[PDB]
């Protein structure tokens, strides 16, 4: 005898979709979970990543902080040979998320890669030194990669985690700030202090690189 | 745990003792050192086929000896050298046999049953590390065991 | 075993109730374990599309759902259901609809 | 506690000042010395009884307890006070723990036993025989708090497992295993004892081998 | 008979030396790998620590930098958790390694942990933007701790393993780099450029730390 | 290789065949599915104890 089932000439068939896995309810009995950290907020971990993008939407910069023991530990790696010229460049915590060629905040002039709601994004009960809003400077050679870390711990991964999405800006200038003391140098008015603008965040040109914080 | 404790004992230090062979016998029964990787299969062979073979081919002579060489009995009335007094096979000695067979059966049976011989379970796997109190072999094998723990410590150390 | 169909006889291929849409394109799984007392088939002949068993001899016509056209064999090898997940990786997509191994009196119900 | 303290005293000063001399140190050639012991060598071996001891001997005997719980932990708080060492676990509302102890984990339990328990006492905590009249006890007497006290505790002849040596977890595991193979029933009949070889041989011989020859004796005849 | 050798009551003995265990020869050769990197020099691998001290001999940071697949990828942790105060500390990169408290390469006023043989150390080919050499300003806040990164490759491995050991060092001013440009800000001259001080690497007032990167 | 296959298609094929005590007789005999890890020490046993008996 034959078995049963055999053959079948019509319904030609389909081409079987994309697997889609589902997590594991019996080998797991929760969530796996990656990186671990105390994560003083909604919930950010120990992973966070970021891609730092250009004016026509070419990749700047690839960076990724995270906390792993209170500390974040933190690294960005050149997204192209040449995105940074042979010289220095400002990193600044920016409050605004926003990655975009040209915003303008306040009314005024939109600066390029200006999408930020001030100057540096310091911690929201800290707004007079230069708070974690300013970043660790990116000093690019002829060859053209970006690879160093600093120590700014002002905010935590409870902090990242705020109102609105961050962002690390770099325009192109060294690191300073105000390094003519009042002793010696003066002012346009005359007076020996600082300016504002300069001291509130790394103030340059027009912003090279831009990249939002939110696990972009 | 305690059989190999056991093993380890006899086995291994009674056979690696023997002056002239002794570590000799010792390597070509385990295969190698003590915990040697063929010792439980070398005894399995030895204990389902082969010593078992020879101890019913060594019945088989008993019985068959006892059979023909016509089995002795004590003095009695009618009962001399040249002369068997008893019951013969088939009505009463077999059916007897058969039964006393049924009733032996029964009691061991019966100790299987009500009686816990050798609890492997609590005797946990075989380490080198790990070691009981107790230590003793099967009854029959507890005289070799007392003689090794009565002898008085005497060694001797010829030339090297 | 997964055999990959050439394209040109992708058109000579039958396939089974309920399993024509198991084929991913033109890969087939099949069951290396024999139809016939669970023997691996693995004697896979191209150009002629016959999965060989070398323990007595039975040809499973691959284009064709996997039935046996020689051979002691009389019941087809169990088709797997087959895709890509993420990263094009090959996965099945399900199982077997049917027992897999040798037959037994429990099976065909 | 001050009460505490005064009642340990109370009792130790008409209990042991004759062999564990007052101000805790031990006369010579009676006792040891109680500095250091704690809190812990204090409770096991109180409440195992042992410390009334009316002999000097190979071994101290265990006993009927002559204090009850409060007393034990009068004694333990004095002897803590005045020399300060090992202190016996307690729960959540102060008493001495006694499930708390149990052990999760009852290979790694039996494991650590066959490792170091049994090395004397048994496979399953029966006694077992030491050198001259010395004996390790059976286990299935003593609750989870004077094991684990037994461990902290070398009491006499037993080697003492601090914590270090056998994390908390570790002898928390050890009481478990010995709680569950004192009451574990034997499985496939009597076990007689806990010990094989012995009372399995002198079994046969008796209930066995007296059935056999009797029913020997029934079936044949005497002459 | 008796063992041959026994009871030696003489010879009290000596306490066993501490063991210094030799490392595993040829025959188990295996060991673990220090750290691959690309090592353009005479190798310092993917593995450097460095801790930054004050002048009171006490560590105030602890910075990490090595090559990981070619980029630094560095981190920085404060060691103590009151070393820089509610603001921005500025980072950088010196080329003098020595971490004393106070001292100076040139005939001129020794700053404290002013060891640095110039302003920021950049590359031998590369004097004059804020190249390697220079760093931003990294924040502690009233918490007091440190740890963020940035992309600063302008060197790698075989520019830090130079002839002479660098040493980061940071003080207490932030990054702007002459945020004041010269179409509206003056300098004391009237010049509207910036200072070449200023410029070349980030000055600030005392160094609050100094840590040489030479495996420290 | 060989030896197993063979018992693979002999032993475990046709006693699961068999209609109404097939997969009970191969369950019993190899204490569970075809690779039970009990086949080889009950082969051993019967072929040097057992049936050479
Ligand atoms: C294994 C362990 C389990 C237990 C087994 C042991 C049992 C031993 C008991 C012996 C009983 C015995 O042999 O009786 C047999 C006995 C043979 O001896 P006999 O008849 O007295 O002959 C005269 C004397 O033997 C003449 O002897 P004798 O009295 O002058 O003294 C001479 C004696 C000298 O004494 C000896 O030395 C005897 C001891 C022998 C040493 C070792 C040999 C045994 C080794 C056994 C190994 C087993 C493994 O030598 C022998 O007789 C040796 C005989 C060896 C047979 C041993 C059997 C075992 O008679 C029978 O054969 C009766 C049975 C008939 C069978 C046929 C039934 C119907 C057929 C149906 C077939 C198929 C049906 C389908 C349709
Ligand atoms: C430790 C605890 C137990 C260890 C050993 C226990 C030994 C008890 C054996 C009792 C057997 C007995 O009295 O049977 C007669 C008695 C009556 O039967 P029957 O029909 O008059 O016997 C036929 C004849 O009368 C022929 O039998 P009989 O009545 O003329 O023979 C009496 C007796 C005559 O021999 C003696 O007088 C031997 C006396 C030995 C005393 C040594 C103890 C000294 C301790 C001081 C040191 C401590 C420090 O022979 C023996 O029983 C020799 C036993 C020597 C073993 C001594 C172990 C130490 O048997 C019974 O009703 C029950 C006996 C159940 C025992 C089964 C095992 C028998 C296997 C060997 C027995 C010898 C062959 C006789 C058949
Ligand atoms: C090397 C060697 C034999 C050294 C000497 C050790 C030894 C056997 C000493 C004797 C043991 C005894 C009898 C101790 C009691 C104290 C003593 C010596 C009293 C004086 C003896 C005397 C002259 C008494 C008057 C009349 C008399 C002879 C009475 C003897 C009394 C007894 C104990 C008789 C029966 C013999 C007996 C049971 C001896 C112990 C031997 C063994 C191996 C018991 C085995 C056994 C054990 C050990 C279990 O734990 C067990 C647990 C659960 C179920 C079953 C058993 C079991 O069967
Ligand atoms: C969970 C589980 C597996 C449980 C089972 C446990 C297990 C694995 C195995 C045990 C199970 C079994 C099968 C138990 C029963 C064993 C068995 C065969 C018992 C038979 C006893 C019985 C049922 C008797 C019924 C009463 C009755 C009517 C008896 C008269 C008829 C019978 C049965 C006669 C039998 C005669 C008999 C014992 C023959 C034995 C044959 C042999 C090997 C030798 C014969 C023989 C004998 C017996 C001598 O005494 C002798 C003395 C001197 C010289 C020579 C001989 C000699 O050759
Ligand atoms: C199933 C197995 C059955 C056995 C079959 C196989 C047996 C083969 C045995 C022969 C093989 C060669 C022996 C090797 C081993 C050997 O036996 O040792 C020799 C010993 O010769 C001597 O001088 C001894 C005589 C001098 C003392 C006088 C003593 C009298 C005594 C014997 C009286 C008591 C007897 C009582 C009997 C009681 C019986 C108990 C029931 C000397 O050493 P050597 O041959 O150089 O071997 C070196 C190793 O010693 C070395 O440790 C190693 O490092 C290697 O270098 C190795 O090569
Ligand atoms: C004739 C065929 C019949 C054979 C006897 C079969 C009896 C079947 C009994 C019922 C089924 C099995 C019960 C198994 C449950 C069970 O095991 O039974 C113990 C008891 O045990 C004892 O004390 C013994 C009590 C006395 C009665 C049994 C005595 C029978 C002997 C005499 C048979 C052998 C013959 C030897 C002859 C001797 C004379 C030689 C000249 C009871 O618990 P326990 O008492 O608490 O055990 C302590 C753990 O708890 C605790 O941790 C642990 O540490 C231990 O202390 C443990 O004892
Ligand atoms: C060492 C081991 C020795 C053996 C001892 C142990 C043997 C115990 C066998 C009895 C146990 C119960 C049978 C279980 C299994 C069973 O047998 O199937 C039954 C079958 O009854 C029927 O209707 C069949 C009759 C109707 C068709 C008429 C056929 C006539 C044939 C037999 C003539 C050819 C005979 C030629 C002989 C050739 C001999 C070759 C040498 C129906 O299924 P069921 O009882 O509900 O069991 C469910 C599973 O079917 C279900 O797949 C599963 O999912 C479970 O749910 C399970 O519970
Ligand atoms: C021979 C070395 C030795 C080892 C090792 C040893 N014991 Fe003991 N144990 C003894 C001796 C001896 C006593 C009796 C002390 C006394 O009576 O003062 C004892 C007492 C005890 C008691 C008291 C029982 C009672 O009823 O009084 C318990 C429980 C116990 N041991 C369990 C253990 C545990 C748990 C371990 C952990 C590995 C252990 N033993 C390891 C020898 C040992
Ligand atoms: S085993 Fe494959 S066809 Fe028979």
């Amino acid at each position: 005898c034959s078995p049963p089932g055999e053959t079948a000439s019509s319904e030609p068939g389909t081409t079987p979709a994309i697997w889609t896995g589902s997590p594991s309810p019996a080998a797991p009995s929760g969530e796996d979970h990656g990186g671990g950290h105390g994560a003083g907020a909604a919930g950010a971990g120990e992973t966070l990543t970021a891609e730092l993008k250009t004016a026509d939407g070419t990749s700047v910069a690839t960076a990724d902080f995270q906390f792993a023991d209170g500390f974040a530990t933190v690294t960005i790696e050149t997204t192209t040979p040449g995105r940074l010229t042979p010289g220095f460049h400002g990193v600044h915590i920016h409050s605004v998320g926003k990655c975009e060629a040209n915003s303008v905040a306040p009314t005024g002039g939109a600066p390029g890669d200006f999408n930020s709601a001030g100057g540096h994004f310091q911690v929201s009960g800290h707004s007079g030194h230069p708070a974690s809003g300013d970043l660790s400077s990116l000093q690019v050679r002829a060859d053209g990669s970006g690879k160093l870390v600093t120590t700014t711990d002002a905010f935590t991964a409870e902090d990242l985690l705020d109102g609105a999405k961050t962002a690390i800006i770099i325009h192109e200038k060294a690191d300073n700030f105000a390094n003519i003391p009042p002793e010696r140098y003066q002012q346009v008015n005359g007076a020996p202090g600082p300016d504002q603008t300069t001291m509130a965040t790394g103030d340059a040109g027009s912003r090279v690189a831009c990249g939002v914080i939110s696990a972009g | 745990l305690l059989s190999g404790t056991g093993i380890r004992a006899a086995l291994s230090g009674i056979t690696m003792g023997i002056p002239v062979i002794g570590t000799w016998m010792h390597w070509a029964l385990f295969g190698g050192d003590f915990p040697g990787e063929i010792l439980i299969p070398r005894l399995y062979a030895l204990h389902i086929l082969l010593i078992p073979g020879i101890i019913l081919a060594l019945i088989g002579a008993h019985l068959a000896l006892v059979w023909f060489q016509k089995h002795t009995q004590f003095p009695g009335p009618g009962r001399t050298e040249t002369n068997v007094v008893g019951v013969r096979v088939m009505p009463v000695f077999a059916v007897k046999s058969g039964a006393f067979f049924a009733m032996i059966t029964g009691v061991l049976g019966l100790m299987g049953g009500l009686l816990t011989i050798n609890p492997i379970w609590n005797l946990g796997p075989y380490k080198p590390s790990q070691v009981s109190a107790g230590s003793q072999p099967d009854f029959y094998m507890m005289w070799t065991d007392g003689l090794i723990r009565l002898w008085p410590a005497w060694e001797f150390y010829p030339f090297g | 075993m997964l055999i990959r169909i050439k394209p040109a006889d992708m058109h000579r291929v039958i396939k089974r109730k309920g399993q024509e849409s198991f084929n991913f394109g033109e890969l087939f799984a099949y069951t290396k374990v024999c139809s016939h007392l669970g023997c691996p088939s693995s004697l896979y002949e191209q150009q002629t599309y016959r999965i060989l068993c070398p323990c007595h001899q039975s040809q499973f016509d691959a284009l064709e759902f996997a039935k046996p056209i020689f051979g002691p064999a009389a019941r087809a090898l169990a088709q797997l259901p087959i895709t890509i997940d993420e990263d094009g990786y090959l996965v099945a997509n399900g199982d077997f609809v049917e027992p897999v191994g040798p037959a037994f009196w429990e099976r065909k119900s | 506690q001050s009460a505490l303290l005064r009642t340990g005293k109370q009792l130790f000063e008409t209990s042991c000042v004759s062999c564990h001399g007052a101000n805790l140190q031990g006369v010579p050639d009676r006792g040891p010395s109680l500095i250091g012991t704690g809190e812990a060598a204090v409770y096991f071996q109180v409440s195992t009884g042992r410390m009334p001891a009316m002999r000097g001997e190979a071994q101290a005997p265990s006993k009927p307890p002559h204090f009850d719980e409060s007393q034990i932990d009068a004694l333990g708080a004095y002897v803590q006070a005045n020399g300060g060492g090992p202190t016996v676990p307690r729960d959540d509302h102060g008493a001495v723990a006694q499930e708390s102890l149990i052990g999760g984990d009852v290979a790694r339990g039996g494991d650590l036993f066959r490792l170091n328990c049994a090395s004397c006492h048994n496979f399953t905590g029966k006694g077992g025989a030491l050198s001259s009249g010395k004996y390790a006890p059976d286990l299935g007497d003593a609750n989870p708090a004077q094991i684990y006290t037994a461990m902290l505790t070398g009491p006499q002849n037993m080697p003492k497992f601090s914590d270090r040596q056998l994390t908390p977890d570790e002898k928390r595991d050890i009481v478990a295993y010995v709680r569950e193979s004192a009451e574990t029933p034997s499985y496939g009949g009597y076990g007689l004892g806990g010990f094989g070889p012995a009372p399995e041989g002198m079994a046969m011989w008796i209930i066995g081998m007296v059935a056999a020859i009797g029913v020997a004796m029934w079936i044949g005849s005497r002459a």
